[PDB]
């Protein structure tokens, strides 16, 4: 069926056909940041007088 | 994979350009089959070993 | 990895990243490895699909 969709036809002749990828690759997500933990100075930028 | 490598948003955007990847794949497949035919015509003249 | 967003399989690599070197690129200027900020081991990237 992947081959039939690649050729946009319901009948397929004899031979080798390079098929396009109709499949679902991704599974999950991973986020790896540095451990640095200290708030940025923002009260002296926006709340300054 | 070349234009919008494993990116579904870019693949959906590329789908708006019509059958452009199909044309390039067809041309390259024709070129490869032509190379095989060139080798066969040059060397496989007589089929008696 | 530290803002290096990317979809693809991460696998342990045998590269010899120098201590200052962080990302690791290829000919096409596409990131094919990362040095993990948490563990200094490096991980190469293979696209899915
Ligand atoms: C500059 O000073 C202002 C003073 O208005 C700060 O705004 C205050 O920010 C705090 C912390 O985010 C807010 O408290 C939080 O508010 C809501 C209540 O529904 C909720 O998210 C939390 O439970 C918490 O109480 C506080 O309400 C807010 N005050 C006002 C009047 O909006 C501001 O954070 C300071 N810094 C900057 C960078 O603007
Ligand atoms: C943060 O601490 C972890 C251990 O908890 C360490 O492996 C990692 O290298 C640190 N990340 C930094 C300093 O960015």
């Amino acid at each position: 069926s992947e081959t039939k969709c690649t050729l946009k036809s319901f009948t397929v002749e004899k031979g080798i056909y390079q098929t396009s990828n109709f499949r679902v690759q991704p599974t999950e997500s991973i986020v790896r940041f540095p451990n640095i933990t200290n708030l940025c100075p923002f009260g002296e930028v926006f709340n300054a007088t | 994979m070349y234009i919008c490598g494993d990116s579904t948003e870019c693949s959906n955007l590329l789908l708006q350009y019509g059958s452009f990847c199909t044309q390039l794949n067809r041309a390259l497949t024709g070129i490869a089959v032509e190379q095989d035919k060139n080798t066969q015509e040059v060397f496989a003249q007589v089929k008696q070993i | 990895f530290n803002g290096l967003t990317g979809t693809g399989v991460l696998t342990e690599s045998n590269k010899k990243f120098l201590p200052f070197q962080q990302f690791g690129r290829d000919i096409a200027d596409t990131t094919d490895a990362v040095r993990d900020p948490q563990t200094l081991e490096i991980l190469d990237i293979t696209p899915c699909s």
